[PDB]
This record gives C-alpha cells, sequence and structure tokens, in this order.
C-alpha cells in the first residue's frame, strides 16, 4: 500500500482511509523552515493563500529597522537576512564534538539624516545553529531536543462569577496583550463598574471616553440602552475632559501636577505608542476574530484603537443586560457568549522558531541598548556599520539559550519510538509558563474540546499529570500557532473527499459526524438518526439533515505511540496509560525478529523516524559491503552509503546498523535499504513471540511474578548490547603537571603487561573491577615522613619519588570489552578547555545475558520482574510435548482489567497455526462480511488489525474453528482455546484444559547493576560528616523519620543510638568501632554525638548563656 | 507586667540587651575550600564580619582624631546595620544581597527555615553498612529465613 | 462614587511601608 519494498500484511480493515497519513516530523521540520524562510517554505506557505509571506528573522528586522538616534540626525537600516553554507557535515560535528552550524550575513546601512549617506556593508552577524533533515540539533556533539511550550492565547478573555454575600451575577473581561500592562472591565456586586487599568483600584467608563475626547451626548446616544452606565454618567461626579484627566494622572502615580503630556500623550504611550505596548499578531487576529471587526483585511499590526474598547464596553454592557446576540456598525455580527479558560482557541502552541524568535529578539534587546546609547558618543563621520554592531552577545544568547534550559533536553535515544515521542511532545511548564506546584488540578484534566487533536492517554505516570500532553495523528500547526484538523464535509448526504483543514473554534457551530456509520456507497447513510455533539460537547442524536461535516477515519483522538497498542477498546485506560508508557522505555535485541500481530503503524513509523537506510534516488543496486553501500543511479552517477556500525547512545544502547538487501536490485525512491535498530523489514520490534501459559503454578507466579523457559538463555534470544564510557584529563597544577605514563609508583608488573607502551590498555582486553584504566600520576610536593615508614623503606632499600599515585580505574560490577580508543592533547592542536594538557575517553561495551529480577512486561499494561530461570524439563509441554515459554497468573485478570492479552493469545495461536476456512458451500455469518480472500493462512503469518476497526468477537471463535495442525491430525488446541498439558515436575496430565497460546512481549531497561547499591566504608562530606553518595560512590541509605518513629514503637533505642551516632557523624568514633570490630573486641559504648554539640555552639554564638547540668 | 514581671522573677539583667562585645563563631563552620584548578569556595558570612571589623577600626581610628558629629552617626549607625545585617538579612529594610542580586545566609538563616532544627537533625540522612536492590519472591523459605 | 474599597487603607499600608523603605 504505496510503499515500495513492503512486505505483505493482512488487515481487517472494514472501511477504507481517503486521506493518507501525513508527514511526522512536519511539526518540527517545517516550523524551522521559516525563520531561514526557505524557497520550499516560499511555495509552500505561498500555495495555500498566503499572500505576502515574511521571514522570521525579517519579523524582526521590519520591527526593528530602521534604527534612530534621540538627536534625529543620523539613521541606522538593516536588510536581508540570508545564510551560508555548512561547514562540517554532521558525522564529523557529532565525531568532532562542535556545533552543527552555519555563517550569517545581514547587508546593513548607516543613513545620514542630515545630508543622506550610503554605508552599506554586509556584515557577518555570526555563527548561527542549524537543524538536520533528522529534525535535530549538535551541540557540543551532544544531540538535544527543543520541546514545544504551550500557553494560553493573548487577548480578550471574558468571565462570569456569581458572589456568594448576594449572589448576584458580576461580568468581567481580562484583555491582555503581549508584553505590556493590563486593563480588567469588570462589574461591582453593586453599582456599577470596575475599570482600573493596570490594578489601580477602580476607574469608571465615561471619564475614560470623555477623557478619550469624546461628549457626554455620545454616552446617551450610542451607549443609553444599555442604561446601567446611565447610573455612571450620574454618578461621574466630575465635569470636565482634562479636569477629571487631572484625577486621572492622579490615579496614576498618585501625587504629582500634571501637565499636558500626561493628559492625553501619556497614555497614548500606553495604548497607541507602538514601541512598548504591542499585542500579538494573532492576538490582533484574534481581537478582529472575536469582536466582529473589519476582519475583511490583510492587516498587520499591533496598536490599539479605543473603538476596540468601547466595543467590549457595548459587549460587555449587552451581555449584562441579558441578550444573545450583538451586531456592530462597519463591522460583522457576533454571538454573545462568554468565554472560555482552557480552550485550544484560547490556548496556542509557542513553536521553536516562536522561542528562538524570542530568544533573537531579546538577543538584539541587549544588543541594541548600547547600539543607540553609541549613537551618539561615537564621533560623527568616522563611524562604518562594522565599528557599531557587537555581533558577540547575540551568539552569547543562542549559546546562553541551548545551555541552561528546561526546554533543551538530552535526545532520549533508546527506543526509536522513544525518540519519536520525546518530538510530538505537548508540554505546560516552562519559562513563560506556569509554575508546578502553584498550578490547581483543574488545568490538568481533559475537557470535550481536546477531542482529535491531543490524545489524552499518553502522560507520565508521576507528578506531572495533565501537564505533558502527546500530538494526536492527524493534528497539523496553524501559522498563527493552532491545531487544525481535517474533516469530510458532507452535501445533503452525500460526502465529498473536500479534505479541510478546521479548527476548533469554527468547529463549535457545525455539526461533526461519526466515524463508524452506516455510509452506502456514495457517502449515503443507511440509517436516518445519528449521533452527534453540540458545541457544549454533549452528545446528541440527532436525524440526518443538519450534517455539514464528517469524520475523516477513527483513531483520532489517539496519538502515536498510543496507535501501536491493539485491542485497546476491550481494556482499561489506565492501564494503557501505563503499558503505553512503557513502550518507550524497550531495549534493543540482537535478532529483531518481526511481531507475529501489530496494525497499520510500525511500517509507516520507521520510515519517517529516520534511522533506517531510506532509498534516496530511484536506480539499482551496484555494490554492497558489510559497512557500505555503492548504488547505482539510474541516470549516470552512483553514490556510496556508510552505515553507522556499533555507536553509542545516550544511554549505552547499540546503534549498529546492518543490510537486508543483495547487489544487484532494482530499487526505487524510498524503499528500505538497510536497517538499523530494532526496525526489522520496515517496522519496529521490541521483542519476540512466545508460548505462554495462565495458569498459577507453585507461588512462582506470585502477585505478578514472572518465570522463564531454559532455551532462551541458551539460545541468547533475549540478549542485550550496553556500552559505558569513561573520561579523565591530563591537567596543570600549582605546583606542576599531571602525568600520562608506562611508568608507575609500586606496583604489580601483572597489572601492567595488557598497557601499552605509553600508559593507557591496548585494544580487546577483559577487565574486572579494580582494574586500572590510564596510568596518571601526579606530584605530591615535599612532605615529611614517619621515621618508621622511613625505617622500613632504608629495610626494602626503596625511596618511591616524590609524586603521587592517583591513576584512573574501573568502577565496580563491571566488566567487558573495550572497543574504540578516543585520545586528545593540547599541544595537538585539540580545542579543549583551559588547564587541561590532554585527555582520553573509553569506550566499554558488554554482552549481558538475561537474568532474574529484571523488568518485563506485554503490551496490555501488564508487567512484572523475573522470579526463576528454570531448566528445561520441569516444565509444562503438550501432548506432542513442546515446552512452554513463560507462564503467566491467574488473578492479574480481573482487578486490573486486561483481557486484549487473552484476544491477541487466541488470534496469536491462530496466526502460529494457520487456518484454512472449510466453507466450501457457504460462508459462516461470522466471517461473512469482514473481508473476503482471507480464509486461509499458511503458518507463521503476518497479519494485523487496526485500533478501533479491526476483528469482531464471533470472528475471533471463528478463526479457532479451523485448525491446520503441525505434522500429523492433531488438535492440541479445542473450540474453547485451550490445551490439555502434562506435569513438568512428576508426570501425569492435569484434570482440566489450560488457556495457553502465542503472545508478543518486550524487554526494558531496568538492569540489576543499576540500581543495586552497597556500603561498609567509604567517602564523606566535607561539610558534615555524613556518607556521601553519587555515581562513582557507593551510594549511601538515606534513613527517613517515619522509620525512626517506628524504632520508637519498638523502643530498641541502642539500635537508634547505634544508628544516628556511630553510623553517621561521630568521626572519633568510628575509628574505635571499626577498630574494635578488626579485633573482634567488645562494641564501644557510644560516645556524644558531635553533630549535636554544633548546635550548642551556634547557640553560643548570638548572645546564649545556654548550660547543662 | 508579664515581661516586667519576668526580668522581676529570674536572677538576671536588661544588661545583654546591650552590647559591647560581639562574639565570633568558630571557623570550621564557616570552612574554606579550594577546589582542583585553584577553585575557592567559603561561606558567605566572612566578609560581613570583615564589614565589621573595618567599621570598627574605622571608627575607631576616627574618634581619636576627633570629628563633626554628622560623620560619627553615620559610621555608628553603619555599624549598627551591619550588626544587624550579620545576625539577620532582610529584617530591617532592604536585604543584603551580593552577585545575581540573590540574598546571603545570615545567622538566623543557618536556624530558621529549610535548613531549620528538623531539616539538620530531624530530617533524617544517610548511613552505611547498608544496601538496596530489587526484590523477587522466595516461596520455599521460612518466615525465620530470607534470601 | 467610582471609589472602590480600601484604597485610602493602601495608601496606609503602602505609605507605612513607604516611609519605612525611605527610613531605612
Amino acid at each position: 500500500n504505496s510503499v515500495p519494498g513492503a512486505p505483505n500484511r493482512v488487515s481487517f480493515a472494514k472501511l477504507r482511509e481517503p486521506l493518507e497519513v501525513p508527514g511526522l516530523l512536519d511539526v518540527q521540520t517545517d516550523s524551522f523552515e521559516w525563520l531561514i524562510g526557505s524557497p520550499r517554505w516560499r511555495e509552500s506557505a505561498a500555495e495555500r493563500g498566503d499572500v505576502n509571506p515574511v521571514g522570521g528573522l525579517e519579523e524582526v528586522l521590519y520591527e526593528l529597522s530602521p534604527i534612530e538616534d534621540f538627536s534625529g540626525s543620523m539613521s541606522l537600516s538593516f536588510s536581508d537576512p540570508r545564510f551560508d553554507d555548512v561547514k562540517a557535515p554532521v558525522d564529523e560535528c557529532k565525531d568532532k564534538d562542535m556545533t552543527y552550524a552555519a555563517p550569517l550575513f545581514v547587508t546593513a546601512e548607516f543613513i545620514n539624516n542630515n545630508t543622506g549617506e550610503i554605508k552599506s556593508q554586509t556584515v557577518f552577524m555570526g555563527d548561527f545553529p542549524m537543524m538536520t533533515e533528522k529534525g535535530t540539533f549538535i551541540i557540543n556533539g551532544t544531540e538535544r531536543v527543543v520541546v514545544s511550550q504551550l500557553v494560553r492565547s493573548p487577548g480578550v478573555y471574558f468571565d462570569e462569577t456569581i458572589d456568594k454575600s448576594t449572589d448576584k451575577t458580576l461580568h468581567s473581561v481580562k484583555v491582555i496583550p503581549s508584553r505590556g500592562a493590563w486593563l480588567e472591565f469588570d462589574v461591582d456586586k453593586r453599582d456599577t463598574v470596575g475599570v482600573r487599568i493596570d490594578r489601580k483600584r477602580r476607574q469608571p467608563v465615561t471619564v475614560l471616553l470623555k477623557a478619550l475626547g469624546w461628549t457626554s451626548e455620545q454616552i446617551v446616544e450610542r451607549f443609553g440602552f444599555s442604561e446601567i452606565m446611565r447610573s455612571t454618567l450620574e454618578k461621574d461626579n466630575t465635569v470636565g475632559t482634562d479636569e477629571a484627566l487631572l484625577d486621572i494622572y492622579r490615579k496614576l502615580r498618585p501625587g504629582e501636577p500634571p501637565t499636558k503630556e500626561s493628559a492625553q500623550t501619556l497614555l497614548e504611550n500606553l495604548f497607541f505608542k507602538e514601541k512598548r505596548y504591542d499585542l500579538a499578531r494573532v492576538g490582533r487576529y484574534k481581537v478582529n476574530k472575536k469582536l466582529g471587526l473589519h476582519v475583511g483585511e490583510p492587516i498587520t499590526s499591533s496598536t490599539l484603537t479605543e473603538e476596540d474598547v468601547v466595543a467590549t464596553i457595548e459587549y460587555l454592557v449587552r451581555l449584562h443586560e441579558g441578550q444573545t446576540t450583538m451586531t456592530v456598525p462597519g463591522g460583522v455580527e457576533v454571538p454573545v457568549e462568554t468565554d472560555d479558560i482552557d480552550h485550544f482557541g484560547n490556548r496556542r502552541l509557542r513553536t521553536v522558531g516562536e522561542l528562538i524568535q524570542n530568544q533573537i529578539r531579546v538577543g538584539m534587546s541587549r544588543m541594541e541598548r548600547v547600539v543607540r546609547e553609541r549613537m551618539t558618543t561615537q564621533d560623527v563621520e568616522a563611524i562604518t556599520p562594522q565599528t557599531l554592531i557587537n555581533i558577540r552577545p547575540v551568539v552569547a544568547a543562542i549559546k546562553e539559550f541551548f545551555g541552561t534550559s528546561q526546554l533543551s533536553q538530552f535526545m532520549d535515544q533508546n527506543n526509536p519510538l522513544s525518540g519519536l515521542t520525546h518530538k510530538r511532545r505537548l508540554s505546560a511548564l516552562g519559562p513563560g509558563g506556569l509554575s508546578r506546584e502553584r498550578a490547581g488540578l483543574e488545568v490538568r484534566d481533559v475537557h470535550p474540546s481536546h477531542y482529535g487533536r491531543m490524545c489524552p492517554i499518553e502522560t507520565p505516570e508521576g507528578p506531572n499529570i495533565g501537564l505533558i500532553g502527546s500530538l494526536s495523528v492527524y493534528a497539523r500547526v496553524n501559522p498563527f500557532g493552532f491545531i487544525e484538523t481535517p474533516y469530510r464535509k458532507v452535501v445533503d448526504g452525500v460526502v465529498s473527499d473536500e479534505i479541510v483543514y478546521l479548527t476548533a473554534d469554527e468547529e463549535d457551530r457545525h455539526v461533526v459526524a461519526q466515524a463508524n456509520s452506516p455510509i452506502d456507497a456514495d457517502g449515503r447513510f443507511v440509517e436516518p438518526r445519528v449521533l452527534v455533539r453540540r458545541k457544549a460537547g454533549e452528545v446528541e442524536y440527532v436525524p440526518s439533515s443538519e450534517v455539514d461535516y464528517m469524520d475523516v477515519s477513527p483513531r483520532q483522538m489517539v496519538s502515536v505511540a498510543t496507535a501501536m497498542i491493539p485491542f485497546l477498546e476491550h481494556d482499561d485506560a489506565n492501564r494503557a496509560l501505563m503499558g503505553a508508557n512503557m513502550q518507550r522505555q524497550a531495549v534493543p535485541l540482537v535478532r529483531s525478529e518481526a511481531p507475529l500481530v501489530g496494525t497499520g503503524m510500525e511500517l509507516r513509523a520507521a520510515i519517517d523516524a529516520g534511522d533506517v537506510v531510506v532509498a534516496e534516488e530511484s536506480g539499482v543496486i551496484e555494490e554492497v559491503s558489510a559497512d557500505y553501500i555503492t548504488v547505482m543511479h539510474d541516470n549516470g552517477t552512483r553514490r556510496t552509503y556508510r552505515m553507522r556500525k556499533f555507536a553509542r547512545s545516550n544511554h549505552g544502547t547499540c546503534a549498529n546498523q546492518c543490510p537486508i538487501v543483495d547487489a544487484g536490485d532494482r530499487v526505487e525512491a524510498g524503499q528500505v535499504i538497510a536497517d538499523g535498530p530494532c526496525t526489522d523489514d520496515g517496522e519496529m520490534a521490541l521483542g519476540k513471540n512466545l508460548l505462554v501459559a495462565i495458569m498459577p503454578w507453585e507461588g512462582h507466579n506470585y502477585e505478578d511474578a514472572i518465570i522463564l523457559s531454559n532455551r532462551l538463555v541458551e539460545e541468547d534470544v533475549l540478549t542485550s548490547i550496553h556500552i559505558e564510557e569513561h573520561e579523565i584529563d591530563a591537567r596543570d597544577t600549582k605546583l606542576g603537571a599531571e602525568e600520562i605514563t608506562r611508568d608507575i609508583p609500586n606496583i604489580s608488573d601483572e597489572v601492567l603487561a595488557d598497557l601499552d607502551e605509553r600508559g593507557i590498555v591496548r585494544i580487546g582486553a577483559e577487565v574486572r573491577d579494580g582494574d586500572i584504566l590510564v596510568g596518571k600520576v601526579t606530584p605530591k610536593g615535599e612532605t615529611e615522613l614517619t621515621p618508621e615508614e622511613r625505617l622500613l623503606r632504608a629495610i626494602f632499600g626503596e625511596k618511591a619519588r616524590e609524586v603521587r599515585d592517583t591513576s584512573l580505574k574501573v568502577p565496580h560490577g563491571e566488566s567487558g570489552k573495550v572497543i574504540g580508543i578516543r585520545v586528545f592533547s593540547r599541544e595537538d592542536e585539540d580545542e579543549l578547555p583551559a588547564g587541561v594538557n590532554e585527555l582520553v575517553r573509553v569506550y566499554v561495551a558488554q554482552k549481558r545475558k538475561i537474568s532474574d529480577g529484571d523488568k518485563l512486561a506485554g503490551r496490555h499494561g501488564n508487567k512484572g520482574v523475573i522470579g526463576k530461570i528454570l531448566p528445561v524439563e520441569d516444565m509444562p509441554f503438550l501432548a506432542d510435548g513442546t515446552p512452554v515459554d513463560i507462564i503467566l497468573n491467574t488473578h492479574g485478570v480481573p482487578r486490573r482489567m486486561n483481557i486484549g492479552q487473552i484476544l491477541e493469545t487466541h488470534l496469536g495461536w491462530c496466526a502460529h497455526s494457520g487456518w484454512k476456512v472449510d466453507a466450501a458451500k457457504g460462508v459462516p455469518d461470522w466471517a461473512a462480511r469482514l473481508p473476503d480472500e482471507l480464509l486461509e493462512a499458511q503458518p507463521n503469518a503476518i497479519v494485523s488489525t487496526p485500533v478501533f476497526d479491526g476483528a469482531q468477537e464471533a470472528e475471533l471463535q471463528g478463526l479457532l474453528s479451523c485448525t491446520l495442525p503441525n505434522r500429523d491430525g492433531d488438535v492440541l488446541v479445542d473450540a474453547d482455546g485451550k490445551a490439555m498439558l502434562f506435569d513438568g515436575r512428576s508426570g501425569e496430565p492435569f484434570p482440566y484444559p489450560v488457556t495457553v497460546g502465542y503472545m508478543y512481549i518486550m524487554k526494558l531497561h531496568h538492569l540489576v547493576d543499576d540500581k543495586i547499591h552497597a556500603r561498609s566504608t567509604g567517602p564523606y562530606s566535607m561539610i558534615t560528616q555524613q556518607p556521601l553518595g553519587g555515581k562513582a560512590q557507593f551510594g549511601g541509605q538515606r534513613f527517613g523519620e517515619m522509620e525512626c518513629w517506628a524504632m520508637q514503637a519498638y523502643g530498641a533505642a541502642y539500635t537508634l543510638q547505634e544508628l544516628l551516632t556511630i553510623k553517621s557523624d561521630d568521626t572519633v568514633g568510628r575509628v574505635k568501632v571499626y577498630e574494635a570490630i578488626v579485633k573482634g573486641e567488645n562494641i564501644p559504648e557510644p560516645g556524644i554525638p558531635e553533630s549535636f554539640k554544633v548546635l550548642l555552639k551556634e547557640l553560643q554564638s548570638l548572645c546564649l548563656n545556654v548550660e547543662v547540668l | 507586667l508579664k515581661v516586667v514581671a519576668a526580668f522581676q522573677q529570674s536572677g538576671n539583667s536588661p544588661m545583654g540587651m546591650v552590647l559591647d562585645a560581639v562574639p565570633v563563631i568558630p571557623p570550621e563552620l564557616r570552612p574554606m575550600v579550594q577546589l582542583d584548578g585553584g577553585r575557592f569556595a567559603t561561606s558567605d558570612l566572612n566578609d560581613l564580619y570583615r564589614r565589621v571589623i573595618n567599621r570598627n577600626n574605622r571608627l575607631k581610628r576616627l574618634i581619636d582624631l576627633g570629628a563633626p558629629e554628622i560623620i560619627v552617626n553615620n559610621e555608628k549607625r553603619m555599624l549598627q546595620e551591619s550588626v544587624d545585617a550579620l545576625f539577620d538579612n532582610g529584617r530591617r529594610g532592604r536585604p543584603v544581597t551580593g552577585p545575581g542580586n540573590r540574598p546571603l545566609k545570615s545567622l538566623s538563616d543557618l536556624l530558621k527555615g529549610k535548613q531549620g532544627r528538623f531539616r539538620q537533625n530531624l530530617l533524617g540522612k544517610r548511613v552505611d553498612y547498608s544496601g538496596r536492590s530489587v526484590i523477587v519472591v522466595g516461596p520455599q523459605l521460612k518466615l525465620h529465613q530470607c534470601g | 462614587f467610582v471609589w472602590d474599597e480600601d484604597e485610602s487603607e493602601a495608601l496606609r499600608q503602602a505609605r507605612k511601608d513607604a516611609e519605612l523603605t525611605a527610613s531605612a
């Protein structure tokens, strides 16, 4: 299906899909695209309307340029943002640990105002970071990701509250711009209004209008119908335009003699000067769109007319008089309603180009703020535009931005799915956003406007629920910064293919139809009565007359990683949240067999993932290697393709790539040539197909305990790859320099014979913990020794040296081979930070077996750990004797509500078994509709079911009715889907048939070396005497409070005196009790906690005669 | 009458409410550490004490010459505020901030707050001879047994 | 009549703090 190298996979799609899935990176690729302003961006945002497209940099230019001095005698201008070429490829930049950047030119001009001057000078504005075709960024070699930050859109926010004293209705509105002060038009509990701008206690409406320069007559004429404000014109208590506007300036400061400045011009510096009060371009459009303004206009500005202000005055009073509709002179009529808070039309998305746009904006806000200052103090006629530009704070703002931001994070590269789902991700918190503890549990929940645009399922389980959203499949970004959704439009019961991108705002007015609808061959409905939703979102049931718009598909509320999860409709959404979150934490294996049953996502997923070799040009294969593929294009030229071999992740997983095709194949542009990670044959794979059992057995599946079979470890089918990196340098100190050498202080030679000529170890050594990695040695100084050891050195006749034996050794519980050796040096032209002479890096990889306790799960949210690795013979097995793989427990079924595994158990055994339905005379009613041509199956088959349109239940029972056996005539699995099994321990058959079958499982990343910690004696803090715990530290175990309460509840106080004293803080006891353990003598009495006495000294510091008696 | 009664009961005096000598805490509670590469770190209190000693020597030299009183109440006032910022920053007027416009740590800052007596003592801490790992079932064991 | 509430007190609050910080 529109994929060149696709393997066949049979589906249960009852419907079609008229529109294909869009490109998934287009949320990020088309976002970049725009600050540059590509020619592809030019035509792309030129064919879909988009009359006069302007560049993102240009958007800061034409508002920034021209630059004008306070004297008005000279001027400075900017023009033409453009870009140079790249300086290094991605493999070099990731290799040589730099930024992936390209130069930037902007042609500026100084223009004198006294006589006119043409100082035009294309100035190198600095380096500029660049996005890959993978959608990524490289900072110091690190691959980092920009997170999308959801914010509320600026504009007009109407609201009505009801008080609890007199229970009546006050009507307010808060109107927010971008980067300015606020203003609120409220209604009092009494009469009348609430018109304090920037929170100065109250204003009246009329003094805003009369001091705005309008008669009290036109208050009656335009706003007298609208009779509650007649009381404002009664109790306005000041007659006179400036006579009340002086009192307005008294409301401003207070206490300053007003002039003709502070009458109108200062007010028009808050609302009619567009240099400090500048609402959003979309917020402009939102003002027009709400207020029913002159909206057929190509306009662009950020200026605030007062006519909109009196418009929202009269809309406000028509609201609080009780109405439904409203028109305006000169503009479109508006249905009167209150506003929503968390509606999507009120909450937009700052994209990365808007983010970086803000960072360039503040970068010129910090850059130019001395340039206009130096328009005076620099010498006239002696200034070139080069002498006025400091390019330094701009790139300081860029590198400042990519560092220390919680919107820039590392790529989670441990699953191509996980790397995909780190993108398309919707975040609420951040700079320019809310505070985490200081935001209530009301923005967290979902609202019916969330439908079709953001999936409500994917969120982390911890303290982030409602904070992290996930973008759906068919969404698309508004150039204004919103979500747009295509919908099928039906006229008179004729569904068109007319794909119309739509927002939720206009969707409120309109009629959204049903996906699974009885549609008859044209767009015509069998039934006349259809379920539908109102603007409230309530589910109503309507006759087939009003319907203009139809759904495009099922799965519209479903995100990407959500869409890979079959039989969702039969299990709990909470469990779906669990295992849906779990699949990003999968690990790669070394085999990558395709899953037996999936959907139409996985083949569609990895082709947009970009870890797999996609054929660029339709040609023929010339010659491949183990490491490269030299293709033959149909028109002349060739191209080689270097696949990446065993690249280290951010988490230490394997990024090896491998060829899948031959040397002479006629291939087409877009096809798969070679895959890398967990993918196979064009589609993802998180594990293997395994034979499952559903009985409880000997407490070894006791409350989600999981067991295994012996074959898998010996057939190595779950083997993992883990690369751990170590790094140390050679530096300089005050006394001298650090030394990397083969010369060691007092040491064995067995620990040296695997090291090279110059320190470091050689290729392919197998280490154990405590072995020495890099030979590092520093000078001591000049100290003295004890006379006794100095005697012994004379006895053994060997002074050592005046140096220190401080070398690099391996941390613990670690083994494996070292593959790569990377090493730098300051004298060898290497750029690396100061004080350092020489650098080295080590890459240590290791095959790891699967063992007990590791984190295992199935796709339906079921999970658990490995209790016992059995032998091969104590095992349930068939009448044909075939041993089982794992056994799952019964009671995870009822209370966790997860029967989809049972569903795919039956369907999975149907797939391994294969069928050929014997309806040679008449098709049964279960199979009477679904597809045709499906009633056979060659076993070991390749099948799929979509999300909501897959199989139905009688069909599932129907496929079991054909049972193509393994070798002989043998119905091992009955029509109820159970088998008769033998004891693998004593031998006898079991007196009940048992549910068994196949299930596709997976493996995660919580290995037993990761969370193990242990310590008897190690390092301590320097502030306190407490043990210190980190990565290379042994770790320490934090002992709490309620713990101590329970220790009191025993009353085992000698234990407590052991715990808080000799184990925590008293230094002089530790030597005593440790040495007593050494000699095996008595436990000494615990002395005074000296950490306690520290408090007493603090009290004695502050004029306190404290004393003990 | 409560507090006049309080001085009335005990064998104390209100002499300590004014001071003519200021104690100094031991130095290891304001310890100074140099990292590798010559990277120095220490406590905030030390330069505050330096403001104290510079004002005491400054006044101390300035009295001996003699002065108009405008200087005198100025220097004594700076001395009093130095004592105040030594004990508790931010109580009187603007808090003393340093680099980054962030407030410093006074004596009460070591005592009050999220480094308080709970948060120093009763917060609990980590000790050795301990560990942690993941767990599985031991169904063949006994109650007194463990693996 | 477009006096709100607590505004003379807000002058006493911001003034009671204002001569305090001005006298600081």
